[PDB]
């Protein structure tokens, strides 16, 4: 039998699904670890390594970007959990290698391929406390260009009233996301700062793990791909609505929380974001 | 003890001499300042950021 994760119920995707809208040809490029595309419960679609010692993208030697992938798409089937949008067309953009790490100019080349190759929607469960240039150019090119890019806020909690919010999430081209856990609180871990977003579930998160294994993970990282699969959900039940609409969808339908310093627009609720007239819940 | 203020300018092998003896069990990870890393939160894990001289080059902290 299959499993729905709590943080799937939490942002409404249950709903979208019962209306009979999963991500069908959307195309999510997962910019991490690499994705294990032998996972019964994933399928990959394409992708490419911009990592120079690790040229398979469907060799996932971390575990990261594996979990990453079934929060956003992880198989509607009768196995394993079920993704945000279990439709949509999967990609696998390689940039971080085994350690979890990756040079700027490896993310860049992963951004470029994936505008090169016309993906709908950029999740990037990653970043660093300074920004580059070069970084700010490709997260903007790929928004002119009609991609919704959504990136984790980071995981270094408060440091008084100083933004806590890491690169490229703090851009204002990308959507930053925020961690809470079931009850909608904050997760002590989670950045904080004026380019905050919206928060998704980020606290004991099941989803697939290579070699068809299972686990709960912790962070922004897994609060991220709850929004760029509600992103997909949105595009597979409004395929004309640009970036733009889809961004906007989101943050104008959260159910608002705390102050925005920490909660940002709140928890998103991808019902609400999926329907014509928008306000917050 | 979560955050190593005081290591930063320290060499990574003091770093981690100091850490495990606050964090006995601590997974460290050397990676170059300067780079992009995965957004999980792991409450044993301490990535340690040196610089091209092999020095503390942000403050360590765990996750
Ligand atoms: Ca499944
Ligand atoms: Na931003």
């Amino acid at each position: 039998a299959q499993s729905v994760p709590y943080g799937v119920s939490q942002i409404k995707a249950p709903a979208l699904h019962s209306q009979g809208y999963t991500g069908s040809n959307v195309k999510v490029a997962v910019i991490d670890s690499g994705i294990d595309s032998s996972h019964p419960d994933l399928k990959v679609a394409g992708g490419a390594s911009m990592v120079p010692s690790e040229t398979n993208p469907f060799q996932d030697n971390n575990s990261h970007g594996t979990h990453v992938a079934g929060t956003v798409a992880a198989l509607n089937n009768s196995i394993g959990v079920l993704g945000v949008a279990p439709s949509a067309s999967l990609y696998a953009v390689k940039v971080l290698g085994a350690d979890g790490s990756g040079q700027y100019s490896w993310i860049i080349n992963g951004i470029e391929w994936a505008i090169a190759n016309n993906m709908d929607v950029i999740n990037m469960s990653l970043g660093g406390p300074s920004g580059s240039a070069a970084l700010k150019a490709a997260v903007d090119k790929a928004v002119a260009s009609g991609v919704v890019v959504v990136a984790a806020a980071g995981n270094e909690g408060t440091s008084g009233s100083s933004s806590t919010v890491g690169y490229p999430g703090k851009y204002p081209s990308v959507i930053a996301v925020g961690a809470v856990d079931s009850s909608n609180q904050r997760a002590s871990f989670s950045s904080v700062g004026p380019e905050l977003d919206v928060m998704a579930p980020g606290v004991s998160i099941q989803s697939t793990l290579p070699g068809n294994k299972y686990g709960a993970y912790n962070g922004t990282s897994m609060a991220s791909p709850h929004v760029a699969g509600a992103a997909a959900l949105i595009l597979s039940k409004h395929p004309n609505w640009t970036n733009t609409q889809v961004r906007s969808s989101l943050e104008n339908t959260t159910t608002k929380l705390g102050d925005s310093f920490y909660y940002g627009k709140g928890l998103i609720n991808v019902q609400a974001a999926a329907q014509h007239h928008h306000h917050h819940h | 003890k979560t955050e190593w203020p005081e290591l930063v300018g320290k060499s990574v092998e003091e770093a981690k001499k100091v850490i495990l003896q606050d964090k006995p069990a601590a997974q460290i990870i050397v990676l170059p300042v300067g780079t992009i890393v995965t957004g999980e939160y792991r409450i044993d894990r301490v990535r340690l950021f040196v610089d091209r001289l092999d020095n503390i080059a942000q403050v360590p902290r765990v996750g």
